[PDB]
RNA sequence: CUUAAAGAGUCAACCCUUUGCUUAUCUUCCCUAUUUAAAUGUUAGCAGCCGCAUAGGCUG
DNA sequence: AGCAATTTAAATAGGGAAGATAAGCAAAGGGTTGACGAAAGCC
DNA sequence: GGCTTTCGTCAACCCTTTGCTTATCTTCCCT
């Protein structure tokens, strides 16, 4: 829905690679709103376990499996590229 | 690609004015470059350059004296003389409320730099000084030279620190050209035989005659180029801006 | 680990008194405020009488 | 139950008076802030 | 044998009476 905002200066100063930057995006850069029924908001139930969706889950992981041997023999500019590719595909659909 | 941290409005009071012998007023950029690296020991963070101004400096005494401290019979054997009153040495004492701006390079998030830099700073002495009060300290980068003229403007409001230079000598000019002296750092006379007496046995000691430079007082949105109100050690046993000397 | 390290300035008070800023003034002449126009918006929500009604109907 | 119109021009000038004085007293304090050197009891 | 206390030793001025700087502000443009 909404990319994570870094507000912090030295992250911004010195953050370049791919998980190294991933690893300062945090929740309170825009989804920790305002934060008083944490509680609740956690507290789930688990009621997606059904046939067509479990085969759908299982055949794309198994599918991720096989390919992501070739993940990391790209470069940072591909993997930068591959995933605004994969987010724009994901908020089309 | 530059970072800081800036403690706004640092009130100290209780400052040792006393800079040098011909020197009583501000604090040198020895003082502050000292405070720097002081933090680079006790919270580890490798300190470059520090930029300091003055809010608010106020020299205890009159316009032509200094107020003297009231000694107190502290030294050994001299019992039976305490009744009196003790032998004053000069040491001027001022108030001062500073801003300052310490180059740093970290590698993690600006909460546990501001909270190191905090605690730094809750058991730090500016120049001999209590540290009354100070803001919150604030993370800023300087990644371009506008960036470095954003960390140079949020000091705002203090006095920096603008290196001049010496042309003949300190007291002509200071009438001629009308700039202020201070301490840019020392001159080694005489190694130091005798280490009994001295805080370590072995770092080696010089005694030494304080070296000046002359500086002036420019506001920092007035100054052109922040690299010239940054102070650091340089490498002649002195302290130095690395923009060199004001223009 | 910052000319680091450290330090009680205390006390006291009669500013007094005196006073002449007076004097005389020409503001003054001058002159076009002129010409229009729907108040519309239903512009009123009444008077009796048929009734237990301040429910509901009728009369013009 | 809101509707109240538009432009146009706002005075040119001449003056802002000098002459006087602007007190003389008497006070304004010091009190502590001394480190080396040298006799001289004392562990 | 230092060691710590107290007393004696050695001096002598020509002053001057605020600035130092002086604060972080909108053009294009299209949505």
């Amino acid at each position: 829905h909404k990319k994570g905002l870094v507000e912090d200066p030295i992250y911004r100063a010195t953050k370049t690679m791919f998980t190294e930057t991933l690893q300062c995006v945090n929740v309170n850069g825009g989804w920790f709103n305002y934060g008083d029924n944490i509680d609740e908001c956690y507290k789930i139930d688990t009621s997606f376990i059904t046939d067509t969706y479990v085969k759908q889950l299982n055949r794309y992981r198994k599918k991720l499996l096989a390919t992501k041997h070739i993940w990391f023999t790209l470069g940072e500019d591909q993997k930068i590229a591959i995933l605004q590719e994969c987010r724009v595909a994901l908020m089309l659909g | 690609m530059r970072k800081f941290i800036i403690v706004k409005n640092v009130k100290v009071d209780g400052i040792n004015a006393k800079s040098s012998d011909i020197t009583v007023g501000m604090p040198p950029a020895t003082t502050f470059c000292g405070l720097g690296e002081t933090m680079s020991i006790k919270t580890g963070i490798v300190v470059k350059a520090v930029s300091y101004g003055s809010v608010k400096f106020e020299v205890r005494g009159s316009r032509f004296n200094t107020s003297v401290t009231k000694f107190a019979w502290q030294d050994r054997g001299n019992g039976g003389k305490a009744n009196n009153n003790s032998p004053i040495q000069p040491k001027p004492l001022a108030d001062g409320v500073f801003t300052l701006c310490f180059e740093v390079e970290w590698e993690d998030c600006a909460e546990v730099l501001v909270d190191k830099v905090t605690n730094f700073i809750n058991t730090a002495r500016i120049a001999g000084g209590t540290i009354a009060s100070f803001n919150k300290p604030f993370v800023k980068v300087a990644k371009d030279a506008e960036e470095l003229a954003s960390v140079k403007n949020a000091m705002m409001p203090c006095y920096v620190v603008v290196d001049c230079g010496v042309e003949v000598n300190i007291f002509e000019d200071a009438v001629n050209r009308k700039l202020q002296p201070m301490v840019n750092g020392y001159k080694k006379l005489e190694k130091i035989v005798d280490n009994k007496h001295m805080r370590d046995k072995f770092t080696p000691a010089y005694l030494a005659t304080p070296t000046y430079t002359m500086i002036g007082y420019k506001m920092v949105s007035n100054v052109d180029n922040f690299d010239q109100a940054l102070w650091q050690y340089g490498e002649n046993t002195k302290v130095k801006t690395i923009g060199g000397i004001y223009n």
